[PDB]
């Protein structure tokens, strides 16, 4: 049937004009190694959704109170006849099952719900389905908390497929981040589902603040783990032992599966190392300049990589070929910006712990200026005639 | 001129004179289409809204505040005849004419100057500077703010249309349909700052 | 000719002009002026839970039971003026009758103090029964304003309503909510040793408490606004001494 | 006679095909009573503009007739807003600057420039009324669909109800916002230039 | 002495071996019509009609005076028309030795002739169509002059012959071309070569220039944009080291030089190496016995460049220097994209073959993945020396904007330039078409 | 009361705003002397105004007003004028309304730019150029079953000055008519009478005004001949209207009195010694007999001739005698026609089908070079589009082919 021979085999073709030879590479493999790249940091964070969750409920709860708890959520009870436990000694399988519960539908109705659009899209236009919805879906399943209504997920999706992708043409012709421009439509629509304590552990009648939300009321002295009672480390930020999205917690699991794409040639180097250049430098300004009141002024770089999104955008988000600016010369300006406008919204700004989505969708409006920059120096360059 | 920050920042992010406030749409989403004459454009926008908006302030507060001219007398009434006259005269002639020194200065932003004479940008600057209760203090802070945002927005939009000519938009979204769905992208892109924690 | 024409047009068009503008700004300022106390007046009385509907109603009700009076901050006594006809938020903004605060004291972010303040008495018969207290302060978004209603014992909250806060709408903007604001009722705004004791709580307030009040829930900005609000106005800077005046009888 | 005043409601509208009088069409649309009484407002201001501006144009001097339109236009809408003020004071409170901003409105200058310097008085008014109807049809279209889907009200009647009363709605957040409006407006017109592709424009 | 950092030396098997045999007999030639930019030809002669050697054969209405002559004295046996009756080629079948003349010269005296004279031999001669314009590309207008005259006496294409083995045979003639050319060129020849030695004029107007690095470097587009960059009012000309062989011959000698030497190689070449032809040859006739049994394709000239070889374009063109053949791929791989690829090539690092040094591949005809749209990996930066912005070139070629693409530069391209920009698109792009099709917008207008 | 003052303050500000304006600032830096504005490079017609305003006000006063809706500002790019003197300041949104050429070559717009110096422009003027004869008709029959000849005589003796391949602008004043009102030969009753065209009928009474084409050439003095086609509702749907100056010309008598105005025309032939291919059809016949008469009788020429007409049976081709004797008086010239509705009391079907396909089959299929001749056509828009397919399929160039709007 056709969903098999055009996915699976390769469509058997040869070259008609100019060049003879074809490189390898295409768009599928490029796409399918960005999809595989993510697989550390999705594992992982279905483990720690999982764990804080038994965490979580073990401290809340106990005896006939945990079992009223347990029979009155499908989650909970499905993990219980699965072979799995909610109790306070459950292994890493019962974890990373409880993690899957909430992940896995999540994904489902993203894929399904972006899909539909990408098809009917593509077969009004007489187009050929393309292959970076893959890679749309999975991080924007990964970029949501553990709680997100299923409704509020499709919509999310289908306005980031919809009105930022498929308007202008599908792939290749947008100019912002579709996953980001879901997650802040979702954001601004519905923030109380995606913001506060009460939606960043899976745990039923559990409140508990977050890593950058404790260091702006007291600063290091205020990382605390309110469900065991120990102090939040730099070692557990840096592993990923700590509440928020499910796949932004692991730096260690970004940091491995972001190396294959970047040594392959397929994520920008340049765009990093300009969102490191950033945010080191204005995050040592701030330092240096300190401050008596906000205690954001105090926080070093090396406490900025870890906590929040950071790790998980700069590697997966902010390299997105597409939204980038299109120079060498750019993608430098553009990383700078980044890294600064996520430093400050995160430092200055009060309305809002973090600021790597709003970064990221402030920066893709400016890249083609810069690109326009570089371009014309070229040109004058050019009709100087050494060029 | 600095009063605080954090009335610059907030008014050229959360309530931008153009992408927020809807204010010089019906040249904004029109000169857009290349940068050379937006650049142009928005640099002249800047020096008539900070030129502006601190005259309309001193006018405002001698001759149409309530008193000020004689006890028990208010003239507040005339205030949008007064500043639309004002706003015509101090472009029209002032600058139109008067540029007359540095003549690669008026050739390069004077000739933009005439289209803007009653943009609505301007007396939206004016309307806000009276409707909130500013003053010579802030003297230029808010109206510089906006006018450098408002020149960032459209320098920016005409950036992304420039970069958009690769694209395939459907035949009926062509145009105004496709430019009102960049400027509310790039609206939500610039919802991102709403104030300064010093 | 033509210069002369062209003046003479522009004569006859400006003289007609301003007359029409002249009489039509002249002759409504005062239906202005009442439709603005109106909509002030409503929400006094709302506040102080007299039942009202209607321009008539309204009029008559803040006729025969209000009298709006003016409190020097500073002593915490009563001054002579027109107190009906005030406008603290235009003294606070003028330079000669306010002050500019500290950031010792300036808990609420108001960067300002009028000196002289306007409360309203809420009368039945010849006696006194509530002082309505207007306080405001700072949340995430905007300044909030509000009425607080303490009975003649000087610690009993008899009602709350916040008339201009300008929140996120469902999340910061529940300071307007019934539910919320039907919490007030009841609680004790100092304690034994005559300090302010009002708490917003997080995460709810201990049922049957005496001074705890639910907190907003996922909006501990605005909850910390409002406490600072409260911290501030409840405290000696504020209206301390005018409370302990009013605690001390007699009102 | 009626055509004059229809056409432009869809044939020629002034957002939808053209894009003067944005600028208040998008920022008073967040209730569905404001959008209504900017939309007459406006009829009012330019309908009596034309029909003012037409009445004299055999007289007026060439030279500086810029001045006398906007002079004119300036005097109705401060007699506008005073009546505001005045008879709806809950309404004028909402619609701050964008009452007064009416004479930077582009409809009004372009309709009196182009029309009522050359055309009778009594056409001019009806060209006035029918560019308002037009204006208007954008307006109250969106102003529908945001309070509808961002706070369950129509002129502030409930219709669905909400969380917050029992109900089963959670309002959204975005119709509150700027974007929704650029959104709809950019989905009406493609609705529109579908409905009716003699308008669409040329690739070159 | 200038060096090229960026490029990419493809890797394909069937390397020649530098060694000069004698080819096989050719009985049929034809002049390929479609190769010529922007020309439109007037037929002189008709099927059935004998031909001597330089013997006009049409020539063109949009450049008047120019005239293509036969390389070889026949019979013309077929003329070939595609659709719209475009020209396809003009095919002479070899008999006899008849010929034109023309002057001659001593080596002393080729410094000192008139332009004129130069230019009235060479157009006689047929040889004028050696010549190529930057920008265009076009053959020069007769009474038109240029300030730089380019001499190609490097070839870096795959599989590409040594000019170092050709000339040194030549040697003689090489000169004595140099030293026309150095007449002919009003201002300055350069004559860009790699490090090795080759013969040198004396003339002062002759410069040799040194390139080093992969294969862009080998380019006459390369060579004009460090040495002397191009615009609409500064043309160059680019010819290559045999045409100066052939220009050295004809005014040594008086008539007509068309032999050649060409690489016969690739991955199912029975036995690479060079071979001696004559110009205009029939591949099908070269290549005969030459290759393994199965499907193959027949390419004139580099496989990055070159034309394919089929029916009625099945001659080397006038201006390739070699024969290339691979197979067809015309099969279908169960989850190919996805196979962990030791022995597949691409300039990315996502594959295996990249960790094994010196390998080579027996590289076929496919195109590995289906047309999409450009997603900017960012590979066309690897293979770009020039000082241009290639994403933003290639997105303006493929958007149609050609008055930008003047601006980015497109002036001073050619559809062999923007050969290994296709080579390594993700989105299986073709931009020499998109180049052309700008071009002549561009030429259409002024 | 006390609104004195009121009114005392707007009438005092807008005073003030009017009189700066009008005053400028005190001091301009300009010239401040008499500057002029030179039209079409002669000192008539020019305008002289101190510096200040735009170009647009002083081209008013000259009565060349050109369209600047928008209010000008580059927004459509409608004012564009040529500028003859030197070179001066062009805006940055005038590059993209005229071509890169035009953006150097004096093209400005004129609504942005100013007068500010001496300034030399050209535009057109007296475009009219009208002068008519009062020509009467002579005679007038059918010469096909839709198609009719007319004759009128010319005053003054000399035929009005013309070039094949041109047109005449005619004037009549028009009035209501019906079918039944002229009549038709016999042998094109034979279809008048199967459509019953009788029972049609018009309504108007304005004047009309409209182009045609002669079918005589310019040797031919005091005679001007032309003929003219049936403007019949469609038989799909006969309740259009019929076409009142077709109607009025076919039903008018002679000694009726028509004026000829512009004989010039914008469409000839020109000198070049290709040879030449004519093929037309039904009323497209004027002009290709108008051609072919030019070049080989008055001119005379030496070049290679052919002429191809497609008709729809023996009932809609005519004069074919002048063809025969233009052949038998010259040897570079032939004559040809084809039937695309042969009917069996034809009893001729010599060439049958579409003009194109007999033209290709018979001539050009075998021809040597069919890019070195130039063609001209005309006839129904279906053929015209057959014959335009056909001719850049067999690869003839643009230039090569001219074509004539009204069809015919
Ligand atoms: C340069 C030039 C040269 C011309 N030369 C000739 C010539 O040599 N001989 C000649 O006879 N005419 C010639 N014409 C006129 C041409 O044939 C017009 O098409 C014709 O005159 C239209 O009919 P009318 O003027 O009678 O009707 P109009 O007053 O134009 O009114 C329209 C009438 O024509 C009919 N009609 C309009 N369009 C169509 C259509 N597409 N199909 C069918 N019926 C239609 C309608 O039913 C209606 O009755 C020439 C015109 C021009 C501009
Ligand atoms: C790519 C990405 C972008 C994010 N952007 C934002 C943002 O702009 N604002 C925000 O409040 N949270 C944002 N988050 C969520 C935070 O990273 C975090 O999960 C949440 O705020 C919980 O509090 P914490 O950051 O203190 O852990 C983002 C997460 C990811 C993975
Ligand atoms: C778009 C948006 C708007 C918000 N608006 C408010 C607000 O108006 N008031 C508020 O208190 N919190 C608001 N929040 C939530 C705060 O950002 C913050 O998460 C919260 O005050 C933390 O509460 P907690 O201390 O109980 O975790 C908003 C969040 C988002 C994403
Ligand atoms: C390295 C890389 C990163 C990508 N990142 C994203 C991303 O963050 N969000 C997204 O929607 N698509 C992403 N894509 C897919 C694709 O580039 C994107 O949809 C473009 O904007 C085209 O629509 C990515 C692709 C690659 C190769
Ligand atoms: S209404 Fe047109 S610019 Fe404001
Ligand atoms: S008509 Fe608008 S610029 Fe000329
Ligand atoms: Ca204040």
């Amino acid at each position: 049937y056709e969903a098999a021979a055009t996915l699976f085999y390769t469509p058997g073709l040869v070259t008609k004009r100019s060049s003879h030879v074809r490189d390898s590479v295409d768009l599928k493999r490029i796409m399918i190694m960005v999809w595989l790249a993510v697989f550390p940091a999705m594992f992982w964070g279905m483990y720690n959704a999982g764990g804080q969750a038994i965490a979580a409920l073990n401290h809340l709860y106990s005896g006939d109170q945990l079992a009223a708890i347990v029979a009155g959520n499908w989650h909970y009870w499905l993990t219980e006849m699965l072979g799995g436990t909610m109790s306070s000694d459950a292994g890493w399988g019962s974890k990373m099952l409880l993690g899957a519960t909430y992940f896995l539908p999540i994904y489902a109705t993203v894929f399904i719900v972006g899909g539909f659009w990408e098809v009917l899209f593509c077969m009004v236009r007489k187009h050929e389905v393309n292959e970076g919805f893959f890679v749309t879906s999975i991080l924007f399943a990964l970029i949501v908390p553990p709680t997100l209504p299923l409704w509020q997920a499709a919509l999310g999706i289908t306005f980031g497929v919809v009105v930022a992708k498929e308007v202008f043409g599908g792939t290749g012709r947008n100019f912002l981040n579709p996953a980001l421009a879901g997650r802040a439509f979702l954001f601004f629509a519905y923030p109380a589902q995606i913001s506060g304590d009460l939606v960043w552990t899976a745990a039923d009648g559990y409140s508990g603040a977050t890593a950058l939300s404790q260091w702006a009321q007291g600063g290091a002295g205020a990382l605390i783990n309110n469900a065991t009672g120990q102090t939040i480390t730099w070692m557990d930020a840096f592993i990923g032992n700590i509440p928020g999205s499910i796949g932004e917690v692991s730096t260690l699991a970004l940091m491995i599966g972001a190396a294959f794409i970047v040594y392959m040639g397929i994520a920008s180097w340049r765009i990093i190392g300009g969102v490191m250049i950033g945010m080191i430098l204005l995050s040592t300004l701030f330092n240096v300049i300190g401050s008596d009141t906000n205690a954001m002024f105090n926080m070093p770089w090396h406490w900025h990589l870890v906590l929040g999104g950071f790790a998980f955008g700069m590697f997966f988000m902010a390299t997105d070929p597409v939204s980038a600016s299109f120079t060498n010369s750019g993608k430098w300006a553009y990383g700078i910006l980044i890294g600064v406008m996520c430093v400050l919204i995160r430092v200055v700004n009060p309305a809002y712990p973090e600021g790597m989505m709003l970064a990221i969708l402030f920066a893709n409006l400016f890249a083609p200026l810069f690109d326009h920059v570089v371009v014309e120096r070229n040109i004058k360059r050019r009709l100087a005639r050494y060029g | 001129m600095e009063h605080y920050i954090s009335l610059l920042v907030k008014s050229i992010f959360i309530e931008n004179m153009a992408l927020s406030f809807f204010l010089g749409m019906c040249t904004f989403l029109a000169v857009s289409k290349k940068v050379k004459t937006s650049f142009g454009l928005g640099i002249a926008v800047i020096v008539v809204l900070t030129i502006s908006v601190p005259v309309n302030n001193l006018v405002y507060n001698l001759v149409l505040k309530p008193d000020a001219l004689v006890e028990g007398v208010d003239l507040s009434f005339l205030n949008f005849i007064t500043f639309i006259g004002v706003i015509a005269a101090l472009v029209q002639i002032l600058e139109m004419i008067l540029d007359r020194f540095f003549p690669p200065l008026y050739n390069a932003l004077g000739i933009f100057l005439p289209l803007i004479t009653v943009n609505c940008a301007i007396f939206g600057g004016v309307s806000f500077m009276v409707q909130r209760d500013y003053s010579f203090a802030e003297s230029v802070v808010y109206g510089f703010g906006s006018g450098v945002g408002w020149m960032l927005a459209i320098v920016a939009l005409a950036g992304i249309r420039e970069k958009m000519k690769y694209s395939d938009v459907p035949p009926g979204l062509r145009g105004l349909g496709i430019t009102f769905i960049t400027a509310g992208l790039m609206a939500l892109g610039f919802m991102s700052f709403s104030g300064v924690q010093l | 000719d033509s210069i002369k024409k062209t003046l003479f047009v522009v004569i006859a068009l400006s003289l007609v002009c301003s007359i029409i503008v002249s009489a039509a700004a002249v002759g409504l300022r005062d239906k202005q002026k009442e439709n603005a106390a109106l909509d002030k007046q409503s929400k006094i009385l709302q506040v102080a839970g007299i039942e009202a509907k209607g321009s008539k109603q309204i009029v008559e009700l803040f006729n025969k039971s209000i009298e709006p009076r003016l409190v020097d901050f500073n002593t915490g006594d009563f001054v002579e003026g027109d107190a009906a006809n005030y406008d603290q938020r235009k003294a606070a903004k003028e330079a000669s009758e306010s002050i500019k605060l500290t950031a010792e004291q300036d808990k609420a972010k108001i960067q300002r103090r009028a000196n002289v303040g306007v409360v309203y008495l809420v009368k039945d018969g010849d006696k006194t029964s509530k002082v309505i207290l207007p306080v405001h302060g700072n949340g995430l978004w905007s300044m909030m304003y509000a009425f607080v209603a303490v009975e003649t014992d000087g610690n009993t909250v008899s009602g709350l309503t916040y008339y201009e806060q300008g929140e996120t709408p469902g999340l910061g903007g529940e300071v307007e909510n019934p539910a919320w604001r039907a919490q007030w009722v009841g609680k004790k705004l100092f304690d034994e040793n005559h300090k302010p004791a009002i708490k917003i709580v997080k995460g709810g307030a201990p049922q049957g408490s005496e001074h705890g009040v639910d907190g907003l829930s996922g909006a501990t900005l605005t909850s910390n606004g409002v406490q600072n609000t409260f911290d501030f106005w409840l405290g000696d800077m504020g209206f301390g001494p005018f409370l302990t005046k009013v605690r001390d009888g007699g009102l | 006679l009626k055509k004059s005043v229809l056409a432009p409601v869809l044939d020629n509208n002034p957002i939808a095909l053209q894009v003067l009088g944005v600028c208040s069409a998008l920022a008073v649309t967040t209730k569905l009573e404001t959008a209504f009484v900017m939309t007459l407002a406006v009829m009012f201001v330019t309908a009596l503009s034309n029909f003012f501006v037409s009445l004299i144009r055999n007289h007026i001097p060439n030279s500086v007739r810029i001045i006398v339109q906007m002079a004119i236009i300036a005097s109705l809408v401060i007699v506008v807003d005073q009546i505001l003020k005045a008879y709806l004071y809950d309404i004028s409170k909402q619609l701050s600057v964008f009452v007064g901003l009416i004479i930077t409105n582009c409809i009004v200058m372009g309709r009196a420039e182009a029309f009522a310097m050359k055309s009778e008085p009594i056409p001019s008014f009806i060209d006035g009324i029918g560019n308002g109807l037009g204006y208007g049809f954008v307006l109250m279209t969106v102003g529908f669909f945001r309070e509808l889907l961002g706070s369950g009200k129509l002129f502030g009647l409930e219709v669905l109800p909400l969380i917050s009363n029992g109900g089963w709605y959670q309002p959204n957040g975005l119709m509150l916002l700027a974007p929704s409006a650029f959104f709809l407006i950019g989905f009406m017109i493609w609705a529109i230039r579908t409905f009716k592709p003699e308008q669409v424009e040329a690739k070159e | 002495m200038i060096t090229i950092k960026k490029g990419l030396d493809l890797p394909i098997a069937g390397t020649p071996s530098q060694v000069i045999s004698d080819g096989k007999a050719i009985k049929k030639v034809a002049l390929l019509g479609e190769e010529y930019v922007g020309m439109r030809p007037t037929m002189h002669v008709r099927v059935g009609d004998e031909v001597k050697k330089a013997q006009i054969l049409f020539e063109d209405k949009k450049n008047p005076g120019v005239k293509f002559t036969s390389p070889v004295s026949g019979k013309v046996v077929e003329i070939n028309r595609g659709a719209k009756r475009v020209l396809q080629s003009v095919v002479i079948e070899v008999a006899g030795d008849d010929q034109v003349t023309f002057d001659k010269f001593e080596a002393n005296q080729l410094a000192s002739l008139n332009r004129d004279a130069i230019k009235t031999q060479l157009v006689e001669s047929g040889l004028w169509t050696a010549f190529r314009t930057r920008p265009f590309s076009k053959v020069p207008a007769i009474d038109s002059t240029s300030e730089a005259i380019f001499v190609t006496a490097m070839d870096t294409n795959p599989l590409a012959a040594e000019p170092t083995v050709v000339i040194n045979e030549q040697s003689e003639a090489f000169v004595a071309g140099l030293d026309v050319l150095s007449a002919l060129t009003t201002g300055k020849v350069y004559v860009c070569k790699k490090g090795t030695s080759l013969p040198r004029s004396q003339q002062p107007n002759v410069e040799e220039h040194v390139f080093d690095g992969p294969h862009p470097a080998g380019l006459a587009g390369t060579h004009m944009h460090f040495l002397y960059p191009v615009s609409a009012d500064h043309v160059a000309w680019s010819i290559n080291y045999q045409d100066v062989i052939a220009v050295g011959q004809l005014f040594l000698t008086g008539e007509l030089y068309t032999q050649r030497v060409v690489s016969l190689a690739g991955p199912v070449v029975n036995k690479p190496r060079l071979v001696r032809t004559v110009m205009g040859a029939s591949l099908e006739q070269l290549v005969d016995s030459e290759i393994m049994p199965g499907e193959v394709r027949i390419i004139s000239g580099s496989v990055l460049s070159g034309t394919k070889a089929t029916g009625p374009h099945a001659y080397l063109g006038r201006y390739h220097l070699q024969v290339s053949v691979l197979r067809e791929g015309r099969d279908k791989e169960l989850f190919g994209w996805a196979m962990p690829g030791k022995n597949k090539f691409s300039v990315t690092r996502s594959f295996l073959g990249h960790l094994f040094k010196g390998q080579v591949y027996n590289m076929t005809t496919t195109t590995n993945g289906s047309d999409r749209s450009m997603v900017p990996i960012g590979n066309y930066e690897k293979v770009m020396p020039l000082d241009m912005e290639p994403t933003l070139l290639l997105r303006d070629l493929c958007a149609g904007d050609s008055d930008s693409a003047v601006r980015l530069g497109a002036l001073e391209l050619d559809e062999e330039d923007l050969a290994l920009c296709t080579f390594v698109c993700p989105g299986k792009y073709e931009y020499g078409q998109l180049l052309r099709e700008c071009l002549d917008k561009i030429e259409k207008e002024g | 009361m006390s609104t004195i003052i009121f009114g005392v303050v707007m009438f005092t500000l807008i005073i003030l705003a009017l009189v700066l304006v009008i005053l400028f600032a005190k001091s301009k830096l300009v010239p401040t002397g008499d500057i002029t504005i030179s039209i079409n490079g002669d000192p008539e017609k020019a305008i002289v105004t101190q510096p200040g305003g735009k170009l647009l006000t002083a081209l008013a006063g000259a009565g060349v007003f050109v369209s600047s809706a928008c209010g000008g500002g580059g927004s459509c790019g409608q004012c564009r004028v040529k500028i003859k003197s030197g070179g001066g300041d062009i805006l940055p949104t005038e590059l993209d309304h005229i071509s890169k050429g035009e953006a150097r070559e004096g093209e400005r717009l004129a609504c942005q730019v100013a007068v500010k110096a001496d300034m030399d422009l050209e535009l057109p003027e007296e475009i009219f150029g009208v002068k008519k004869w009062e020509c009467t008709v002579i005679s007038n029959d059918n010469k096909a079953t839709f198609i009719k000849e007319l004759k009128l005589a010319i005053p003054d003796g000399e035929s009005v000055p013309f070039r094949a391949g041109g047109y005449i602008q005619i004037e009549a004043p028009a009035h209501h008519v019906k079918y039944a009102d002229f009549d038709v030969p016999e042998k094109y009753r034979g279809d008048w009478d199967k459509f019953n065209l009788f029972r049609y009928e018009s309504k108007v009474d304005e004047p009309i005004i409209r182009a045609y084409s002669m079918a005589n050439y310019p040797e031919e003095f005091g005679i001007i001949m032309l003929n003219v086609r049936i403007a019949t509702p469609p038989p799909n749907n006969p309740n259009v209207p019929p076409g009142q100056m077709s109607s009025y010309i076919w039903s008018l008598k002679a000694g009726d009195k028509c004026t000829i105005s512009g004989p010039f025309g914008e469409f000839f032939a020109k000198d070049t010694d290709a040879e030449m291919v004519f093929i037309g059809g039904g009323a497209g016949m004027a002009p290709m007999r108008s051609h072919i008469f030019d070049q080989l009788k008055r001119l005379k020429s030496k070049r290679k001739m052919s002429y191809w007409y497609g008709a729809r049976s023996k009932r809609e081709m005519f004069y074919v005698e002048d063809f025969d004797g233009l052949a038998a008086e010259n040897d570079n010239f032939v004559w040809h026609c084809a039937l695309s509705d042969p009917q069996p009391e034809d009893n001729w079907t010599g060439y049958t089908g579409f003009i194109h396909n007999v033209l290709y089959e018979n001539y050009l299929k075998d021809h040597e070079a069919p890019e070195d001749c130039e063609y001209y056509m005309c006839g129904p828009p279906m053929m015209n589009a057959a014959v335009i397919n056909m001719l850049k399929n067999l690869g003839v160039e643009e230039e090569n082919i001219l074509l004539d709007d009204f069809g015919g």
